[PDB]
């Protein structure tokens, strides 16, 4: 017979925004966060529970039928089971719903700091070397200094480069109960290291209030190069002030605390000749996403040492940048081949 | 008094870990890149490895055996992925970016499939609503035999327990 | 016949030729300075008293000589007369008939 | 046409170097002149120090000679842009800037 | 060119196409090589042997089954209502797709 | 020759090559030589009803076959898989009216 007429008709529409995604719209957005690093059981080829291709959070594979085929045919549209909780519709909403993934450690989008300019060293004021150096995980950065003294007495500033030896150093010369004072504090003395110390900072920065200190500093500076930049940061500073205006569109959006996961039928799996199987390099990197996560939340539940969650940090930020722009890392990840596996941006 | 790395490990010291970390890591990224071929596994075994002489630090003796744990533990993570189904599953399959232009001639379908599955379907209900309009006819016994057998399914025990027959006469009715 | 091809895009794409040569942007006496790190400095001092400075290569040829008065649009040494100095000087209608 | 359309914007506006006791306007902001007007009489009703401005000034700038490139990568819809080249650039500053 | 050149078969040519299929172990069950496939008219299945395989000498005319073949169809749970129907109706709908 | 066939899993586009009865390629310079040309009403049935308008096609289909007005156009398929890579990209890409 003839395809059913969905009187659905599209919205139309006259214009498309754009914008940085805040984490409760991706939340929003999800039927349901993606658990396991699987895509389809190696025994029965079918999608896993919780997995990349989970018929809970993506929908249902078979036409009007659910998992466990309890319930099928038309007459059950919109029930979604008491056993395998699989909503019986079209198989069609694979291609609309979406997923999530909870980064333990929130991780920072290569975008805004790898395709020049370098917005979030742009708004920091950090030149980009320091700031990949913040962000592979290689210095602490104080956002307050606090009562906390320099080794010898010097004053500490914000935005100090302390490493791991200089860090435990000024630990130790604080008082015991500064330790445990309020994130409110203007006392407490607080270094980050990684994407956390950016979400921190990108936080507490005021965009009017730095924007007009930029005019200063331009507008006082006996230097061409000195003006050059801080024009070149005002720039971008207006560029969010603008984007502010249009909708809400916040710095520390730029720093993801979860990954959105697409639709498995723009990630196939397909069925080959000779019985094997061939896979975008999607569910590669949603995997490798996904372990790391997955690693570092097992080696936080066990208090393991303090290089061991660096290392895995640092890993999970080099995988969500494969996930993204492959390219643009020093190291692109590649196959056995040596044929660099292809990102979102690619 | 500066200890050895040996004796800051055996104290309890987490910044031994990191010492040991940045002496051996090249040389066990070298070990595991000689037994598997895979970067990201071998990251991970290197983290698992270090990891576990950490847990398994109440055990060593001699400053060299240090190494030689590394070592050892790090060679037999890799010969234990010779024999996870998981590994030898994930490294049957290829990459479609293997074949040049597949969103072009690849992975496609053909609705006609679709609206037949859909037909298919449908006959399916309309027998079963000629089943569901012929059962009023019959007795009322059997009736209700069949209507409970088709919201519970076939069960021919509680069944029988329900009605009062058998197993053998509730079958038989059936 | 190929030589085209690229010559329409260095054009199109309002690429500096090869051979960028230096044009007076003002009418004046020129003089020759000292040679800064292998590049002499040609000293345009106008009726006004406009003074304005140019580098040219050595190795280039320098098609003005010392003590002359030259006027605006004139090439000081050898090339070809780039777009962008005749949208500075001869006008944006004239960058855009030349083009 | 953004350049004239803020200059036009701009003109006959006054920037506020001082607020004096004025609680509606602020040091650095641009008004229209009949605004300024509107709150020196209230101020002076008030017997409160007048505002004090300055005559806005229009922006200069001269005409350049872009390549085809560069005018077709700087489009102000950003879908064009991306579908042409550098597609992360143009979707960056388009997250950025709200476009 | 001359229809001459058509009528003494002077610039006719043979071309070889070679068509296979793997009949492999799958999950489901292992698919069979068979004529009797469902739901084609017998005069599809006329040519076919016992192997479901076109016999030497056939016309492969568009859209002619060369290698038949049936694979063992998705079984889902047998809920009591498919029970039923396969029960009074038959298994008419036998677990095989072409 | 094809009028309808196979389709794409992931662009809903219509396959390529002979053997997989794929349809041709109108590529960019033919889009340039339509809107040359300004045919609005041809380039728009080749981008939305003739390539990956899902609805569109079928309802085109049966307006042909039945002889009514044609079906007014939706959303291509490849957009939506466009806006859901964006958004997997961290982007709020909002279409409004
Ligand atoms: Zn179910």
């Amino acid at each position: 017979m003839a395809r059913i007429k969905d009187n659905n008709a599209p919205k139309r529409f006259n214009k498309i925004s754009i914008g940085l995604a805040s984490p409760e719209s991706i939340l929003a957005e999800s039927r349901g966060e993606v658990l396991k690093p699987e895509t389809i059981n190696y025994r029965t080829h079918k999608p896993e529970r919780d997995g990349l291709f989970c018929e809970r959070i993506f929908g249902p594979v078979k036409d009007y039928e659910c998992a466990c085929g309890k319930y099928k045919r038309i007459r059950y549209r919109g029930i979604v089971c008491d056993r395998c909780g699989v909503e019986v519709t079209e198989k069609k909403v694979r291609r609309d719903r979406v997923g999530h993934i909870n980064l333990v450690v929130p991780v920072a989008h290569i975008w805004y700091f790898r395709s020049l300019p370098n917005k979030i060293g742009y708004l920091l004021g950090l030149p980009s070397k320091k700031l990949d150096m913040i962000i592979y995980y290689e210095r602490y950065v104080v956002i307050q200094p606090g009562i906390a003294k320099g080794p010898e007495g010097e004053e500490i500033h914000k935005l100090d480069f302390l490493t791991e030896e200089e860090y435990l150093n000024i630990l130790e010369s604080l008082p015991s109960e500064n330790q445990y004072l309020e994130e409110n504090d203007p006392n407490k003395f607080i270094a980050k290291m990684g994407a956390e110390c950016l979400i921190d900072l990108l936080a507490r920065i005021d965009l009017e209030q730095l924007s007009y200190e930029l005019r200063h500093k331009a507008n006082t500076e006996t230097s061409k190069q000195r003006k050059t930049e801080a024009l070149k940061r005002l720039q971008v500073v207006e560029a969010l002030r603008e984007s502010q205006d249009n909708r809400e569109n916040n710095p520390e959006w730029m720093i993801m605390k979860v990954i959105p996961v697409i639709p498995p039928e723009l990630r196939p799996l397909v069925p080959l000749d000779g019985g094997r199987f061939a896979t975008s390099d999607l569910n590669d990197l949603y995997r490798r996403v996904i372990i790391r996560n997955n690693r570092l939340k097992r080696l936080m539940e066990i208090k393991a040492p303090e290089v061991i969650l660096r290392n895995e940090k640092r890993m999970l930020q080099e995988a969500v940048d494969s996930l993204f722009d492959n390219t643009r890392k020093a190291s692109a990840v590649k196959t056995e081949s040596n044929r660099p596996l292809k990102s979102l941006s690619d | 008094m500066l200890y050895s790395d040996f004796e800051l490990l055996k104290i309890g010291d987490t910044s031994a870990l990191d010492h040991i970390h940045a002496k051996y890591f090249r040389s066990i990224l070298w070990i595991g890149r000689q037994w598997l071929n895979d970067d990201f596994l071998i990251e991970s075994l290197v983290q698992d490895t270090f990891l576990k002489l950490w847990v398994n630090r109440d055990k060593l003796e001699s400053p060299e055996h240090i190494f030689y744990f590394l070592r050892f533990v790090m060679k037999r993570e890799c010969i234990s992925y010779y024999r996870k189904p998981k590994y030898k599953f994930h490294k049957k399959v290829n990459s479609l970016e293997d074949y040049d232009n597949y969103q072009d001639y690849m992975v496609g379908y053909d609705p006609v499939n679709d609206s037949e599955n859909l037909d298919e379907q449908e006959s399916t209900q309309k027998s079963f609503d000629h089943i569901k309009s012929i059962l009023p006819l019959l007795n009322a016994d059997k009736r209700h035999l069949i209507e409970l057998c088709l919201k519970y399914g076939f069960q021919y025990k509680a069944i029988s327990k329900v009605m009062g027959k058998g197993i053998h006469e509730t079958s038989r009715e059936i | 016949i190929t030589g085209g091809l690229p010559r329409v895009t260095e054009l199109f794409e309002a690429r500096n030729p090869s051979n960028p040569a230096v044009v007076t942007e003002i009418d004046g006496v020129v003089s020759f300075g000292k040679i800064k790190r292998g590049n002499r400095e040609i000293i345009i001092e106008s009726k006004a008293g406009e003074v304005k400075k140019y580098l040219v290569k050595l190795s280039n040829q320098i098609l003005v000589q010392e003590n002359d008065y030259v006027r605006a649009g004139m090439a000081l040494s050898d090339g070809s007369i780039t777009p962008e100095d005749i949208l500075a000087i001869k006008g944006p209608s004239a960058v855009q008939q030349y083009l | 046409d953004d350049f004239i359309n803020e200059n036009d914007e701009i003109f006959g506006k006054k920037v506020v170097e001082d607020a004096g006791d004025s609680e509606r306007l602020k040091p650095g902001q641009i008004v229209t002149a009949r605004q300024l007007r509107d709150e020196n009489s209230i101020l002076r009703r008030e017997d409160k120090t007048l505002v004090t401005a300055r005559d806005a000034v229009a922006a200069t700038a001269t005409p350049i000679l872009q390549g085809i490139t560069r005018a077709s990568l700087q489009t102000k819809s950003f879908i064009s842009a991306a579908s042409f080249q550098e597609t992360t650039k143009v979707l960056n500053e388009a997250a950025v800037n709200g476009k | 060119i001359s229809e001459k050149v058509v009528r003494e078969d002077i610039f006719t040519s043979v071309h070889i196409d070679e068509y296979a299929l793997e009949v492999r172990d799958t999950k489901l069950g292992a698919e069979e090589l068979t004529n009797d496939i469902p739901n084609v008219s017998e005069e599809a299945t006329r040519d076919l042997d016992e192997y479901g395989m076109i016999r030497i000498g056939a016309e492969v005319k568009p859209g002619d089954i060369l290698i038949g073949k049936i694979t063992p169809k998705g079984e889902s749970d047998p809920t009591p209502e498919e029970k039923l129907l396969r029960a009074i109706f038959g298994d008419k709908a036998g677990d095989v797709k072409d | 020759a094809r009028s309808i066939g196979p389709y794409s899993l992931i662009t809903q586009q219509p396959l390529g090559g002979k053997a997989q009865f794929g349809g041709q390629r109108f590529g960019e310079m033919e889009v340039w030589a339509l809107e040359a040309y300004g045919a609005s009403a041809t380039l728009r049935e080749i981008l939305t009803v003739k390539s990956d308008d899902v609805i569109g096609r079928a309802k085109t289909y049966e307006s042909i076959v039945k002889g009514e007005t044609m079906p007014e156009p939706g959303l291509p398929e490849s957009f939506n898989v466009l806006m859901h890579e964006l958004k997997g990209l961290g982007l709020d890409i909002r279409l409004e009216e």
